[PDB]
RNA sequence: AGGUCUGUGAUGCCCUCAGACGCCCUGGGCCGCACGCGCGCUACACUGGCGGGGCCAGCCGGCGCCCGCGAGGACGCGCGGAGCCCCCGCCGUGGCCGGGACCGCGGGCUGGAACGCCCCCGCGCACCAGGAAUGUCUUGUAGGCGCCCGCCCCCACCGCG
RNA sequence: GGGUAAUUGGCGCAGUUGGUUAGCGCGCGGGUCUCAUAAUCCCGAGCUCGUGAGUUCGAUCCGCACAUUCCCCA
């Protein structure tokens, strides 16, 4: 805070995992523009990196840049724990992992063709596109 | 023209249409002292100032 | 002082209502009474400022306080003021 | 639509926003938002530094609103 | 000729009565979904959302210690009450930090048995105050805010208060 | 060919160097279904050029389509 005039290093809209950022949004709800991190994942990141969460996006110089992609694709180490991550006990390496764009994509194609030739209800019922849960149809839920 | 300001004296009952008139008697305290008769909505009582626009219209 | 002002340059001095029958509208101009007058004032100067700031940025209360500057001043870029005139010129063109 | 900076750049501070401001009699977080466009942070920023030099005064304070009053004339 | 023979050791006349419409067991279903409509709940934001703190009810009413982010759990005794609101800050008109449906990994409770109910990380649907049409209401009233009982192994957007 | 008159908003119509003009008509609103009422908002090379003037649908002039009357030796 107390940061009224653009640092000379500003940077007006970051560029991240293929994404874009603006640098006027404040710092920690700006990366919740990515897919695969939200608020409560956020502010955990930044902390464990010492950096400052009341700032602003465009105020983010590259040295504190760089130090929290080391935090994201081994976050197990920097004291992060496991019930914190998006992907818990995997179905084959049996670790626990972070997964961040492009990654979800890909993996969440692939459950479905394990579901398919598996032959469970739910992969049937996914394919002609009803409800998995037990949430019922017929009433509402209509044009 | 000049919108004038009369006094009420004697209001003498509602009408039939839903009962929302009433009509009402009044005097020019400004020295003419005419007591005639208009149509008033919402809730009057004695010594009342009414304004009024007209000089010249009656009711009944 | 300015409040009573305001309560006092809004406020109808004119009404029309339906009492003519003959299956139409049939309106007929009448008088309308002081305490219907301050009631509707202040209505209109509560229900201007809550048109004004709902979806702006601006909060209410300047709304409040711009609204009855100006029904004060006589100025007809009021909500209050214009809806007098409207009321009056409905009614006078049913006289 | 509108878009308003949350950050001045530079020169643009002192340039205007501190001198039109200087010339007003009375003050809010929100009318200078909307007046020289932009953001109501940057405005609290603003009259926090305009009030510690001492132009402003402050003459009703609370969370939702405060509002100031020019003491430079 | 309103409803109830499906509340009853209330019942007339019919039908079923040893491959049973009796009684008991195992599974499934009453919940399935191109569609029309009835009572409700949640919102559309600044007269606001988030974080921290202070504080008062009534029908009435149960608590300590230790683990666990939490939900919950192991032991041991008889003792006991909230939301709105108020104060300080952040956000700053952007389908945005409004809204929380849908879906993907995971941890627990009830029970003989989850298809049931709770918690955590991520994804983040419609919706900008609603056409022809229509309902309810006069003082501690409308509306807003929450809290208890009923049915109940678990569960309240319902109902009585 | 000669004379006369006129061409306007989606509609006929009055308006003529300083209103884009009146009605009709557009839909959203109010007014016990909500229309005849009223409120409000919308609809433009005013046929086409030039001429002077602070300023022409608007005054003169160029040409085209429409209507009435009148004229005729390649």
């Amino acid at each position: 805070m107390t940061t009224i005039v653009q640092p000379n290093d500003y940077r007006d809209l970051l560029r991240m995992f293929n994404t874009n950022i603006q640098g006027k949004v404040v710092l920690e709800c700006a990366l919740v523009g990515i897919k695969g991190i939200g608020r409560r994942f956020a502010n955990v990141a930044l902390k464990k990196a010492n950096i400052d969460v009341h700032k602003r996006a465009g105020e983010l110089t590259a040295a504190e840049e760089d130090a929290l992609m080391k935090v994201l694709e081994d976050p197990l180490s920097h004291g992060i724990p496991a019930w914190m991550l998006n992907r818990n006990n995997d179905f084959e390496s049996g670790k626990d992992m972070h997964i961040l764009v492009n990654t979800i994509a890909s993996t969440h194609r692939a459950d479905l063709e394990r579901l398919r030739k598996t032959r469970c209800e739910r992969g049937v019922r996914h394919h002609h596109n009803l409800k998995v849960r037990g949430q019922h149809t017929k009433s509402t839920g209509r044009r | 023209p000049e919108p004038i300001n009369a006094r009420v004296i004697e209001v003498l009952g509602r009408t039939s249409s839903r009962g929302g008139i009433t009509q009402v008697k009044v005097e020019f305290m400004t020295g003419e002292k005419r007591q005639i008769i208009r149509n008033v909505i919402g809730p009057v009582r004695k010594d009342d100032i009414l304004v009024l626009m007209e000089s010249e219209r009656e009711a009944r | 002082q300015v409040l009573v002002d305001a309560v006092a340059n809004s406020g109808p001095r004119e009404d029309s209502c339906r009492i003519g029958k003959g299956g139409q509208v049939r309106r007929q101009s009448v008088d309308v009474s002081p305490l219907r007058r301050v009631n509707i004032g202040i209505y209109n100067i509560a229900t201007g400022a809550r048109k004004a700031a709902f979806r702006k940025v601006r909060p209410f209360a300047e709304c409040l306080a711009e609204e009855i500057m100006n029904a004060a001043a006589g100025a007809d870029k009021s909500y209050a003021i214009s809806q007098r005139n409207s009321v009056e010129r409905i009614a006078v063109s049913n006289r | 639509k509108v878009d308003y900076p949350t950050l001045f750049a530079d020169e643009a501070a002192m340039n205007e926003a501190l001198k039109f401001i200087k010339n007003s009699k009375c003050i809010t977080h929100t009318q200078i938002c909307e007046r020289l466009r932009v953001s109501v942070a940057l405005a609290k920023r603003v009259m926090r530094q305009l009030v510690k030099s001492g132009d402003f005064a402050i003459v009703s304070k609370s969370s939702r609103m405060t509002i100031f009053k020019n003491m430079t004339k």
